[PDB]
RNA sequence: GUUAAGUUAGAAAGGGCGCACGGUGGAUGCCUUGGCACUAGGAGCCGAAGAAGGACGGGACUAACACCGAUAUGCUUUGGG
RNA sequence: CCGAUAGUGAACCAGUACCGUGAGGGAAAGGUGAAAAGCACCCCGGAAGGGGAGUGAAACAGUUCCUGAAACCGUGUGCCUA
RNA sequence: GUAUGAGUAGCGAAAGAAGGGUGAGAAUCCCUUCCACCGAAUAUCUAAGGUUUCCUGAGGAAGGCUCGUCCGCUCAGGGUU
């Protein structure tokens, strides 16, 4: 059986990465709202 | 083949009562006098019917 | 005869080993009912020593494992185990009819509560 | 003055109900039987049982000046303890629990 | 004393009820380091002189919290004690 | 107004551990004693753990340690039971 | 939180045997001989992925579907030119 999750280091970055994140107007609105709860880690 | 009722304490205690396990047949060595199994060799004095093998 | 919880191949490669322990060590250290089984198969392998014929000898060595049970400095000569059955072995029990054996009992073990035993050869 | 002495064994890791079945053996016999009863029972719980009722041995002689040759067992018992929780991983993503259990063990020795 | 007829005790492999003594478990009682709702007064912004928020570091031993930033568990000055 | 299942999710290194590719979801966990005075020393044991000795008002307060109910598991015994 | 099912199902494809050693303790740890299994692989490299699992010295509470003197586990030091 071939599982859902096959890892990669590149794909994790470029698409939940922090500088995809801030080139979005609703991007950058994810960060704003993890900095609310103060979790430890943005992306 | 899924139990109806639960098993009161009585019941559960009653077939119980060959669960137990029996006294060892031992006796008493002649040489080193302690105690020792019937038939076998004596661990301890390490001998048997006195030839210490 | 008894099987001894293995397929009929590994049951002939097992009585070869034991049988051939107690030839070259002369006491082993066995399990109550393995040690009742090789005590059949060395009497009848003392006694083609007993013979000594050519014939018998090529017929035991069907049996006897190939391992050096000493070596003798004579220049060196390794010592095999069915030149110790055959040669030294075999003399001892010249006037001995049957019963090359002896089996003695221990007590269990602690893996597996198996009963041990001693088996000699006197 | 003191007539009996005691040991105990607290939180040994072996089931309550496994050690209980070799504690029925030893109940009312002197000393000196009792442990090689516990020799020559081929269960788990004698090397435990037995490492105990010596220990109560040791200390009637030391500090209550008993005999050791005129000494029987009159109490002996098992008591439970913190149980540990584990898991074993069944089939299709379920999990099912599993208890380690734990023990106490009573030996009382005196004169008769 | 034997025979015949008859009558009645006792038992525990184990179990039930009462009591005594323990083990596990964490309720209940007492307590507060933390919260909730408001009153009076103050204040209602920070940033290209680099922000809010972080990464990595600094101790004799340093994994973590707190403090600080290669001048890194602190530097200068003015007052209190 | 609450008093540790209550009061903030968070009285304790909590948006932590854990779950999810990600947005996101999100816990459990307070109390020795007034004072560590936290059990020199002797005995059983490989150790753990015990039995004396000692500190303490209390050790049946001994590093989940105030109080310690119920389910649940045992030992002994007065009456009854094939 | 704790029971009943109950000391019941299970212990996840497979050939081991004996003799020495260490040790409080050995079917399960080390050494030796014999036997058996894979061999267009159950062999040798190297990507992705994991992120210290790698070496030495100590340890046996928990983890290892048993035992363990052993370990991809615990502790302390090292190791990537
Ligand atoms: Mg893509
Ligand atoms: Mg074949
Ligand atoms: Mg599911
Ligand atoms: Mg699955
Ligand atoms: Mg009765
Ligand atoms: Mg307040
Ligand atoms: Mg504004
Ligand atoms: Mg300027
Ligand atoms: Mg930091
Ligand atoms: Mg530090
Ligand atoms: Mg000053
Ligand atoms: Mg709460
Ligand atoms: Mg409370
Ligand atoms: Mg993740
Ligand atoms: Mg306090
Ligand atoms: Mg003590
Ligand atoms: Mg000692
Ligand atoms: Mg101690
Ligand atoms: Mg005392
Ligand atoms: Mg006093
Ligand atoms: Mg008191
Ligand atoms: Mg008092
Ligand atoms: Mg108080
Ligand atoms: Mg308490
Ligand atoms: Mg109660
Ligand atoms: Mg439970
Ligand atoms: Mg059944
Ligand atoms: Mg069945
Ligand atoms: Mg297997
Ligand atoms: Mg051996
Ligand atoms: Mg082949
Ligand atoms: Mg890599
Ligand atoms: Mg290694
Ligand atoms: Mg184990
Ligand atoms: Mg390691
Ligand atoms: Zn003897």
């Amino acid at each position: 059986m071939k599982r859902t999750y096959q890892p990669s280091k590149r794909k994790r970055k470029k698409v939940h990465g922090f500088r995809t994140r801030m080139s979005t107007k609703n991007g950058r609105r994810v960060l704003a709202s993890r900095r609310r709860k103060g979790r430890k880690v943005l992306s | 083949a899924v139990p109806f009722r639960r098993t009161s304490k009585a019941k559960k205690r009653k077939r119980r009562t060959h669960v137990k396990l029996q006294l060892p047949g031992m006796n008493e060595c002649s040489n080193c006098g302690e105690y020792r199994l019937s038939h076998h060799v004596c661990p301890e004095c390490g001998q048997y019917d006195g030839k210490d093998v | 005869y008894r099987k001894l919880g293995r397929t009929s191949s590994q049951r002939k490669a097992l009585l070869r080993d034991l049988a051939t322990d107690l030839i070259v060590h002369e006491r082993i250290e066995t399990t109550e009912a393995r040690a009742k089984e090789i005590r059949k198969v060395v009497e009848k392998l003392i006694t083609s020593g007993k013979k000594g014929d050519l014939h018998a000898r090529r017929q035991a060595a069907a049996f006897i494992r190939h391992e050096v049970v000493e070596v003798v400095q004579v220049k060196n000569r390794p010592v095999y185990a069915l030149q110790k059955l055959f040669d030294d072995v075999a003399p001892r029990y010249a006037e001995r009819q049957g019963g090359y054996t002896r089996i003695l009992k221990k007590g269990p073990r602690r893996g597996d509560g198996a009963p041990m035993v001693i088996i000699e050869l006197v | 003055e003191v007539t009996s002495a005691k040991a105990v064994a607290k939180t040994v890791r072996i089931a309550p109900r496994k050690a209980r079945i070799v504690i029925d053996l030893i109940r009312g016999k002197q000393v000196g039987e009792a442990i090689a009863i516990l020799k020559y029972t081929p269960r788990s719980a004698s090397p435990i049982i037995e490492k105990v009722l010596k220990s109560a041995i040791a200390n009637a002689e030391h500090n209550y000046d008993l005999d050791i040759n005129n000494l029987v067992v009159e109490e002996a018992f098992v008591d439970e303890g913190p149980t540990l929780k584990r898991f074993r991983p069944r089939a299709q993503g379920r999990a099912s629990a599993i208890n380690k259990r734990t023990s106490h063990i009573t030996v009382v020795v005196s004169e008769v």
